């Protein structure tokens, strides 16, 4: 009659560890096509009904929301990969899951997982030491300031639809990173706006901030769109004649009183409307719509206004001209105003776009992209995001290691020799760790269409011949040196990946039982 | 969270399910691709039944949960803004590339090699069409409008327009010329207002430069025409959001009248309000008073003595359309009236249509405007919407013909010439591209075979017949017999498509085919 769990499912034993292994393979198998710049993209449909397609492991695992506890640990460690580094969230989960696959036959042989986890901790400790030996300090050495940024951005943009126009896109990509303080570089500070229509090579770089120009209200052919030093005013409240929401009940029996209450509704609005002119600002920006009466009164005094501007764009305006948002039109102070070097409304893409240009106080920028289709430009923007992260980390981190299979093979190469000196179960565990490091160069060839059998075996040949820098060429299929091909990643990525993947692996291998309470 | 209601398709069984799912959606509109294509019955969620062959309507009316098919809807959505006539053609062409891609997957070829194969296939086919294209406006202006007028007659032959098509084809030519400039050469469809109403026939549909508000002028005694007013500048009208009358409260009325004295006092307020409003019209020099709300009958009586015709109950969006044609402004109140804010037109009159009791109005210009209004009529609702969208389809063709003078004859001709050129160059490439280019040429052959299946002809026999005529003799444009003629030549038959339209059709089709193959995993959750 009595029950221990009161109907709360709890399972233990070696079968629970196997169930944790199958969960790590399921998460790995989903991220395998998303590994590498040429890797395939995953189709994810969230319960929010927003269909997204991306290859970035961070965004992928955040939108899946896997309830499985052992599989959720691989998601939590991927968010740590997005925190400590921010790049490589796809490879850290695949490598951690591969450690679960290589530890599966050891569980059937009767080898305890604690000796397996202890073997990885000694393997990573030797692996990080080899990465420090593979860390090459380079700043001005055999490279200039311009060639270091350009030649590294061309490789990230290679094998893409932008390959032919890459010469123009590297110039805007390098100038985008140099437009910000090299001490603190944030990808969020670089704005990117997609412009439908037009040629890809005609894209422009804006030093200031731009937005969509969502103003739908009539009164056009006025309010000149080109200003030299406009005074930008950030507004909150609603200046439209006929208001959005509220109202009032007024009972009057006279005809002159009918026109009076209509003029009263006008005078109450015109009061705060005239206070905008008393500030003497040429640009009026508000997150709420600016009605026909307001845009007409601004047209007579030659004041430009745009309503219903996104909040994300208004925050960049504050970071551009150094202004501030004031709630009312009365108390507006002079320091809340701001000014740019040039203001123009561009018709590029058969659509009107307001832009601020030449802001000396701007901590952010905006880069416009053009193309024949909105989906193609989105691929250009994401291929640019991969190029920005390489250019950004090049200045922030001067210690680099050869990527694209180069470093992955050298770490796996030496640990096979280090395992010869160690005897016992730890020898087969280190050999399994070095074998688990072979999944990274493998999936890079499988996702790009290259043959995994020939290229990997040929890579194991020349790399064993005394040259440590041989990677996998992503352009023309062959083995080659990525140090010459300029495939570069900082040493902190390879160190934090081996530390985070083994950590998440050690947390899952240490779980004998999963207790889930229902309620 | 919520492990249930989550399905995952990956690897082996995913690639086969994606192609067959896109094939089922494409097989819907295959038979609807052509001038002879078959209609479909579409039922709105409100219960209305409509019958049309338009691909933009069928794909939008169809509600589907397939994410791969949603990419097909986004494919036709982006091209509809660019072109609009390639809706059903791009999906069948993209699915034909998917059907050939599925065959290459079964042969052991990776999807990345297939995507890179179709990429080099498009770049080679574009260069072949760029050499064989011809120009129209490069010859003569009268000859341009000759080919321009006959090009609209071709696109209107698949619709009920075909009877009166000679009239609607001239409408597509005249409507574009007015919204375009010789130096700018920019054709914008927003500058052309498409408007239609039920009743009459398609023979009564005219083309007028101006706007029509469909109003009887609020009173029969007011004249049916408006004079220039003794040497004034055109005819000045007012665009206002307030009616001509004593204004009324929008909450409650409940006016209490104690005796006859209070009723006679409101007579003076109502009479003096009339004089204050009419004086604002005479000082501003305005002829016709156009307002958003109706007018008082006693107010219209004084307008008869002052020779001031008035128009009441005009929509807000209709008020903005007058300010575009007449270069006017929307004026909130009577005291804001000024000569610069009044719309300046040539004249205003009420035009009677046959015995119909509608009796709309027409505001004219007599000089080139920034907007035009296409007037469309029909014996039935669906007839009006068909003739309106068929004329809009011709406007999209004229827009591409002016933007790009390079033209090709596209029906059944282009897919064969593209296939014959790629098939010959497939042997010289010698690699994975050889299977990709051979399947690319076979996927292009789907379009002319589909047209032959919709016209009642052998898709295999007609396709090869078009090939042998373009090989043994010379490379030219010889298309499918769908419309009919003594021969299959598309030149003398005057069936033409824009070269920039054919290039964007084969581009976006190859682009999405690479995006569908770009997806190696599909994870779809439920609705929480």
């Amino acid at each position: 009659i009595v029950v221990l769990k009161e109907g709360t499912d709890a399972s233990q034993g070696k079968g629970q560890i196997i169930s944790n292994i199958n969960a790590c393979v399921a998460v790995q198998e989903a991220l395998k096509p998303t590994l590498g710049p040429l890797g395939s993209d995953i189709l994810i449909v969230t319960s929010n009904q927003k269909t997204t397609i991306s290859n970035d492991g961070a965004t992928i695992l955040k939108l899946l929301d896997v309830v499985h506890p052992a599989a959720k640990t691989l998601v939590d460690i991927s968010r740590a990969q997005d925190a400590e580094v921010g790049d490589g969230t796809t490879s850290v989960t695949i490598l951690a899951g591969e450690l679960m696959k290589e530890a599966k036959p050891f569980l059937e042989e009767g080898i305890s997982s604690h000796l397996i986890m202890k073997g990885y901790r000694k393997a990573v400790s030797l692996a990080v030491e080899k990465i420090n030996e593979l860390a090459v300090d380079i700043t001005s050495e055999k490279s200039s300031g311009r060639e270091l940024l350009e030649r590294c951005a061309r490789t990230a943009m290679s094998s893409k639809l932008i390959h032919n126009n890459a010469d123009f896109f590297v110039k805007m990509c390098v100038d985008a990173v140099l437009s910000l303080d090299r001490n603190d570089l944030d990808d969020k500070l670089i704005g990117i706006k997609k412009i439908p229509g037009g040629a890809m090579e005609e894209s422009l770089f804006i030093n200031g901030v731009a937005f969509k120009k969502t103003f739908s209200y009539a009164g056009f052919e006025q309010q000149p769109k080109k200003f030299n030093n406009p005074k930008i005013l950030s507004l909150n409240v609603e200046l439209e004649l006929k208001a959005e929401k509220d109202n009032a009940e007024v009972r009057v029996e006279h005809v002159e009183d009918y026109q009076a209450i209509v003029d009263a509704e006008w005078q109450l609005i015109f009061e705060k409307l005239r206070q905008v002119e008393e500030t003497g600002a040429n640009i009026v920006l508000s997150k709420l719509p600016i009605g026909d009466l307001a845009t007409q009164f601004f047209a007579d005094r030659n004041i430009f206004c745009a309503g219903r501007v996104s909040a994300d764009d208004m925050n960049r305006v504050i970071q551009a001209v150094g202004g501030s948002i004031q709630s009312t039109t009365s108390d507006i102070k002079p320091e809340h105003l701001g000014t740019c070097a040039l203001f123009e409304e561009m018709q590029i893409g058969s659509e009107r776009y307001n832009l601020f240009q030449g802001c000396p106080q701007a901590k952010t920028c905006t880069l416009l992209l053009r193309g024949g289709a909105e989906q193609v430009i989105a691929e250009v923007e994401r291929s640019l995001h991969d190029a920005i992260m390489i250019v950004k980390r090049a200045l922030q981190n001067k210690l680099i290691v050869a990527g694209g299979g180069a470093t992955e093979m050298e770490v796996s190469k030496c640990l096979r020799d280090y395992s010869k000196t160690i005897a016992g179960k730890q020898q087969m565990i280190i050999n399994a760790f070095a074998k688990a490091l072979e999944v990274i160069p493998r999936q890079l060839c499988e996702n790009a269409g290259f043959d995994a059998i020939e290229i990997l075996n040929k890579l194991r040949l020349a790399h064993s011949k005394g040259e440590k820098w041989y990677g996998v060429v992503f352009e023309t299929e062959n083995i080659g040196d990525n140090f010459a091909k300029f495939v570069w990643e900082p040493a902190l990525v390879k160190i934090n990946a081996l530390n985070s993947a083994t950590e998440a692996t050690n947390l899952i291998l240490s779980v004998d039982e999963t207790i889930t309470n229902k309620g | 969270k919520d492990q249930g209601n989550k399905k995952r398709q990956h690897g082996l069984e995913a690639k086969k399910s994606h192609i067959l799912a896109a094939r089922s959606v494409a097989s819907i509109i295959k038979t609807s691709l052509g001038p002879r294509g078959l209609d479909k019955i579409l039922i709105s969620p409100d219960g209305e039944i409509t019958i049309t062959n338009d691909g933009a309507t069928i794909l939008s009316q169809m509600e589907l949960d397939n994410e791969i098919a949603k990419l097909l809807v986004q494919l036709s959505k982006s091209q509809d803004d660019e072109i609009g006539d390639g809706t059903t053609g791009v999906v069948v062409l993209a699915s034909a590339l998917l059907d050939q891609a599925l065959e290459l997957i079964q042969k052991g070829i990776h999807p990345i090699k297939i995507a890179n194969g179709f990429d080099e296939a498009a770049k080679l086919a574009i260069s072949k069409l760029e050499e064989t294209c011809d120009d129209i406006s490069a010859s003569n202006d009268e000859l341009f409008r000759d080919f321009l007028l006959r090009a609209a007659k071709t696109s209107l032959g698949s619709k009920i327009v075909s009877k009166d098509h000679d009239r609607f084809a001239e409408m597509a030519v005249e409507a574009v010329i007015n919204v375009m400039d010789k130096d700018r050469k920019d054709v914008d469809f927003d500058l052309i207002k498409m408007q239609g109403r039920v009743g009459g026939s398609i023979s009564d549909s005219k083309l007028i430069n101006g706007v029509i508000l469909d109003k009887d002028f609020s009173h029969p005694q007011m004249p049916k025409c408006v004079l220039p007013k003794e040497g004034s500048d055109g005819v000045k009208l007012a665009i206002l959001t307030c009616p001509f009358e004593p204004p009324k409260p929008k909450t409650k009325h409940k006016l209490d009248i104690s005796s006859v004295e209070e009723y006679q006092k409101l007579q003076t307020y109502e009479q003096d309000k009339f004089k204050e409003m009419i004086d604002d019209v005479k000082k501003a020099g305005a002829d016709v008073v156009i307002c958003q709300w109706g007018f008082d009958d006693e107010a219209n009586h004084l307008l008869l003595q002052n020779d001031l015709p008035a128009v009441r109950w005009v929509g807000g969006q209709e008020l903005e359309h007058i300010a575009i044609s007449t270069n006017g402004r929307i004026v909130p109140r009577f005291q804001d009236l000024s000569k610069d804010k009044l719309g300046t037109c040539s004249r205003i009159y009420e035009q009677e249509f046959g015995t119909t009791k509608d009796r709309m109005l027409i505001i004219e210009q007599s000089k080139e405007t920034k907007t035009v209004t296409c007037f469309v009529r029909g014996s039935n609702k669906m007839i009006v919407d068909e003739a309106e969208r068929a004329l809009h389809d011709s406007l999209c063709v004229v827009r591409n013909l002016v933007k790009d003078s390079r033209v090709v004859y596209g029906g059944g001709a282009a897919e064969v010439t593209m296939s014959l050129a790629v098939s010959e160059e497939a042997d010289k490439q010698r690699g994975i591209d050889q299977y990709a280019f051979r399947g690319f040429a076979q996927a292009l052959d789907t379009i002319p075979m589909t047209l032959a299946e919709n016209s009642g002809l052998d898709p295999i026999g007609t396709l090869s017949t078009l090939k042998s005529k373009q090989l043994k003799e010379k490379i030219s444009n010889i298309g499918v017999d769908c419309l009919g003629y003594g021969s299959n030549d598309m030149k003398e038959l005057f069936v033409v498509d824009p070269f920039i339209g054919k290039k964007q059709q084969i581009l976006l089709a190859t682009q999405l085919c690479r995006m569908i193959l770009k997806i190696d995993n599909v994870i779809i959750s439920g609705k929480d």
